[PDB]
């Protein structure tokens, strides 16, 4: 499974509106193509992929 | 003979007459305020 390192997110942009209204952008250094998990730790946000 | 100075030659702020349904055209004064009601089709989803 691809090994991320030095991740640092920034948001483009943030709309608390009920669908899916907050948009950001996670910046990293890879070292295979591949698919993984992705999720946020707290309930103030929910990721929708 | 003694006209005077007709408006098409001394009308200000460019306002350019013409006569036969009587009007200054292109006349530079103020603002046009516009109120615009936009279906969501006319916007772009954010997804995308």
């Amino acid at each position: 499974a691809p090994t991320i390192i030095d991740l640092t997110c920034t948001v483009a942009t943030c709309t608390h509106s009920s669908d899916f209204g907050g948009v950001l952008t996670l910046t990293y250094k890879t070292d295979k193509n591949g698919d993984c998990s992705v999720h946020s730790h707290s309930n103030v946000a929910t990721l929708q992929e | 003979k003694e006209k005077g100075t007709a408006l098409n030659t001394k009308a200000p702020f460019g306002c350019q007459i013409k006569t036969n349904p009587v009007r200054a055209m292109n006349c530079a004064v103020g603002n046009i305020p516009v109120s615009m009601n936009l279906p969501d089709s006319a916007f772009t989803r954010i997804v995308e």
